[PDB]
């Protein structure tokens, strides 16, 4: 989705939780630079639930298309605590610019 | 003629009108005619056996809804406990008005007219005031369960559980096939009040000041006033078109505003339900609502991501004042017991205290006494004010504070189990105690001044979203994610037997019986006897994981200090462990023999390592990754990993035999049909694919749910797929050419499910027709057209390595509470 809007989902229901960016340190969330082609929970310094770690899809798009719509549903018994995102242009929008981010 | 006189009063809806008096009327005829009150009860009662049925009712009449009601009073006033008793006391009944009422009213029934029924019936009455109370949130809310499967789960002295086991007997040679439940005499605490009027999570939850009515606020955006003792809905108010943040009580609780996403406040009337006032300033949402303790003034402290503090004047159409700072924002914005003075507290590292009259700085505080051993930073989640109206108690970090505002410095502080974070606090005026939720659906209760763990509160189907204390020194409140208010007492949670299993349970097999081994959350391990109440406490240093030995004799387990220990079931003092592989160990196995122990980590290494011996064989499948294997009925090894690399070893040698890639991702364990090596599956969590060793590939591909695979079953006799999926919906397939027949749904179109969508090892019948799987609960299915029971009930929601006895009877298992769960099959 867009980009900007993406950096404005991250810096309001994101960026405090966790760090997108390059050598990002790990948080409450963890940290989430390189998230795509990265299974759930695989990041050092931080510590995963098993339900998190036992998961082990790929984060993309639609995996996050699936999962911020509900992220208590798609991964069950993570320690991530949101209502779920409902709206699926704020999703599209917030993975876009995790892309850019993640990627830089 | 009534309605003409002007005696009685006509409503005019439906087919049907409706009837009712005025209230001095009432009063009046109560005043004229009093000795023939019984006369009158009997009478319409008499009537209503000679007509009707008590069990035999259409609720597509006209009439129902008001017996349903009332019927219990009408015989109440008669004064007629024996077909009362007959009612009530009743199974069925019970079960009709809960689908079709829900369980409040009849509480409420319950508690009221307990004072006529006699003494022996005192306890009955009881046992139902805290049966219904703690099923709450099961009972009528289709899907439905039965009611004799529930009241097995009662203690035995409770007369439901005498009744369920009752009628339970009753019913034999039927397709209900029930249960018993030896364990839960000794567990399952009994509780205070369970009330769910939620179909979505609850935000916030509190008592009135005069302890009478509960307003809740969640995910549901819909404010529901409902009565706080036997549960009855009263008032269900739309607060806003978003979300709603926070809700509070005000000082007469005539006054309910609300604060949600759309950045409106509106103040709604508890008695009315319709707009009083309503404030529209902030740019931004407001986490800040709290009211006054007080009748003198009344204000409204609020804050958000504008770095302002707004204080409201109810009184006026504006604000009253506007105060500068907290560069960040403000998560706890809360009165002090005076109206003269507002706290503000922030994650930022900053707490203020301002005055509210003279809206200048009071004082500043910036606490550094947290230490991190990069600058440092303090974050603050909740603030709660001391009895004595000085004292501040704080939660910061992994550690309690307490603040003296005379000071400003530290004046005391009380330590945090381990380094875990605390999530929230709340402390109680009275005996001054204090709960902490920290981690993993965990409300501890500690004291000040004290530094001993005082007790611990458990059995929450989820971590608390937060928890209240009732100011009447008796209890508190709970509420989590569980979409359920409950109430809880201070001095009978106290109370532990210290139960707890965390990761793992262990099940032993003595011939055709069963015994119990727990993982023992202090130490390391309780031993229970089967079929008595013996218990071998075992003490050694923690655990990480258990894995018991095949033949006996033996058991091995790993450690958080690393490595493997194997220790000697006959001898504690005699173990033997070695040093490799660093990275944390997850799967323990031996061969088919004692020897030759096969382990391994998250690594490119897996090491088969040979003991009284001292034999060292590395095998290396290079690779990024391993994650687990499995022992096939041959000596050959079969081994999965995070790259989706399933791998043939063998013993005391490296080899590939073949190499199967199913897809991309990981791969979770193997599927077998268990009738022959031949055939052989996995789940890669995409699609469901097989292959018979005919070639490196597999051979038949299954695309029927790409979406999400948690786990497939081959039935034997049958090879009948059945999918387990990560929505926890299990789905039947037939399997005969490897393509796709016949179709069933295991979701409901009844809506979306509250608890539920888990599911890991599913289990066979050993007829082989009927089949056991889980939903989230214990459910089994059956081919050709329909399943066989969706009986009783996994409470909870995760559950970890399910577990049978091979005589397929008797069922161990445990829950996310850590629970020992127990079943017998007994004609
Ligand atoms: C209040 C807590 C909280 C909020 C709000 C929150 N997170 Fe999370 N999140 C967590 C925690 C804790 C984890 C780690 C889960 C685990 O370890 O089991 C997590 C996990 C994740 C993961 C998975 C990382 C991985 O490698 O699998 C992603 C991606 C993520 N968060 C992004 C987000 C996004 C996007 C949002 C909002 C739009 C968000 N977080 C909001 C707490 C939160």
């Amino acid at each position: 989705g867009d980009v900007e809007k993406g950096k404005k989902i991250f810096v309001q229901k994101c960026a405090q939780c966790h760090t997108v960016e390059k050598g990002g340190k790990h948080k409450t969330g963890p940290n989430l630079h390189g998230l795509f082609g990265r299974k759930t929970g695989q990041a050092p310094g931080f510590s995963y639930t098993d339900a998190n770690k036992n998961k082990g899809i790929t984060w993309g798009e639609e995996t996050l298309m699936e999962y911020l719509e509900n992220p208590k549903k798609y991964i069950p018994g993570t320690k991530m605590i949101f209502a779920g995102i409902k709206k699926k242009g704020e999703r599209e929008d917030l993975i876009a610019y995790l892309k850019k981010a993640t990627n830089e | 003629e009534f309605v003409n006189k002007s005696l009685l009063f006509c409503d005019r809806n439906g087919k049907s009108f409706r009837y009712y008096l005025h209230d001095l009327q009432v009063d009046f005829l109560t005043e004229k005619n009093c000795s023939q009150l019984q006369d009158l009860h009997k009478k319409i009662i008499t009537q209503f056996q000679r007509y009707h049925q008590p069990h035999t009712l259409s609720p597509d009449q006209e009439d129902c809804m008001y017996w349903y009601n009332f019927l219990a009073y009408h015989m109440a006033s008669a004064k007629m406990h024996k077909e009362l008793c007959a009612l009530m006391f009743s199974l069925d009944w019970i079960k009709a008005k809960t689908e079709l009422v829900g369980p409040a009213h009849l509480i409420h029934e319950f508690v009221e007219y307990r004072h006529i029924l006699d003494e022996k019936d005192c306890a009955v009455s009881e046992n139902f005031q805290e049966f219904l109370s703690l099923n709450g949130h099961l009972l009528g809310r289709q899907p439905f369960p039965n009611i004799v499967q529930l009241g097995l789960c009662e203690p035995e002295t409770s007369e439901v559980y005498q009744q369920a086991k009752l009628q339970a007997k009753q019913e034999v040679d039927n397709g209900m096939l029930y249960l018993e439940w030896i364990n839960k005499k000794n567990i399952t605490n009994l509780s205070r009040l369970v009330v769910r009027p939620h179909t979505d999570a609850v935000y916030h939850a509190c008592f009135s000041e005069d302890g009478q009515r509960i307003a809740s606020c969640g995910a549901d955006k819909t404010l529901q006033v409902f009565k706080a003792e036997t549960g009855e809905k009263l008032l269900e108010i739309k607060a806003h078109e978003d979300e709603v943040l926070c809700c509070a009580f005000s000082t007469d609780d005539r006054f309910i505003a609300t604060c949600s996403v759309d950045k409106k406040v509106k103040i709604w009337n508890s008695m009315t339900g319709e707009l009083v006032h309503t404030y529209d300033e902030h740019s931004e949402q407001v986490n800040c609502c709290h009211f006054t303790n007080s009748s003198h003034h009344l204000l409204l402290a609020t804050g958000s991501s504008d770095c302002f503090l707004k204080l409201w004047d109810l009184n006026q159409k504006e604000c009253r004042n506007t105060m500068f700072g907290h560069t960040n924002s403000v998560n706890h914005c809360r009165f002090s017991p005076d109206d003269k003075l507002l706290a503000s507290c922030s994650a930022d590292g900053t707490l203020k205290l301002w005055d509210a009259t003279s809206a200048n700085e009071r004082k500043s505080i910036n606490v550094k006494q947290f230490f991190l051993n990069e600058d440092m930073e303090v974050i603050v989640k909740c603030c709660s004010w001391s009895a004595d109206g000085a004292r501040i108690m704080v939660a910061a970090k992994n550690k309690i504070f307490l603040f003296d505002i005379h000071t400003s410095g530290l004046l005391g502080e009380i330590h945090t189990g381990h380094h875990s974070t605390i999530q929230y606090c709340d402390f109680s005026p009275q005996n001054h105690l204090a709960v902490v939720a920290l981690s993993q659906y965990c409300v501890e209760l500690w004291n000040t001044d004290s530094r001993s763990k005082v007790a611990d509160c458990r059995g929450h189907l989820s971590w608390v979203h937060g928890v209240m204390f009732s100011p009447d020194g008796s209890s508190f409140l709970t509420s989590s994610d569980d979409q359920t208010i409950r109430l809880w007492e201070t001095k009978k949670v106290c109370k532990n037997s210290a139960v707890m299993l965390k990761q793992e349970v262990d099940v032993v097999f003595q011939e055709n019986e069963v015994m119990v081994l727990a993982v023992d959350h202090i130490r390391r391990l309780q031993l229970i006897n089967g079929r008595t109440g013996q218990i071998d406490y075992l003490t050694e240093a923690q655990v990480s994981c258990c894995c018991l030995s095949p033949h006996l004799q033996y058991i091995a387990f790993g450690d958080e200090n690393g490595a493997i220990e194997i220790l000697e079931l006959v001898n504690n003092r005699i173990f033997q462990s070695r040093f490799q592989h660093k990275k944390t160990v997850w799967h323990i196995q031996f061969t088919a023999d004692e020897k030759t122990l096969i382990s391994s980590s998250d690594d490119a290494e897996i090491q088969v390592w040979n003991w009284q011996l001292d034999k060292c064989i590395f095998l290396r499948g290079h690779q990024e990754t391993v994650k687990d294997f499995r022992l096939l009925k041959n000596s050959r090894l079969l081994s999965w990993s995070f790259d989706g690399t399933v791998k043939v070893w063998n013993i005391i040698t490296g080899n590939k035999e073949k190499d199967f890639v199913c897809h991309q991702g990981t791969v979770l364990s193997c599927d077998i049909s268990h009738d022959a090596t031949k055939f052989s599956s996995t789940s890669a969590d995409k699609t469901a694919k097989i292959w018979s060793f005919d070639l490196l590939l597999p051979l038949h591909e299954l695309r029927g749910h790409n979406g999400c695979v948690r786990c497939s079953a081959f039935s034997v006799d049958s090879t009948l797929l059945a999918t387990g999926d990560d929505n926890g919906e299990i789905r039947i397939w037939n399997v005969s050419n490897g393509e796709l027949l016949h179709l069933c749904a295991p979701l409901s179109e009844e809506g979306a499910a509250t608890h539920g969508g888990w599911v890991t090892d599913l289990c066979f019948s050993p007829d082989g027709k009927m089949l056991i799987s889980a939903g989230g609960y214990i459910k089994w299915w059956n081919v050709v057209t329909g399943e066989s029971s969706q009986t009783f009930y996994t409470n909870g929601t995760n559950l970890k390595k399910i577990h049978v006895s091979p005589d397929f009877k008797t069922y161990v298992t445990v829950d996310n509470l850590g629970i020992l769960y127990i079943l017998q099959t007994l004609e």
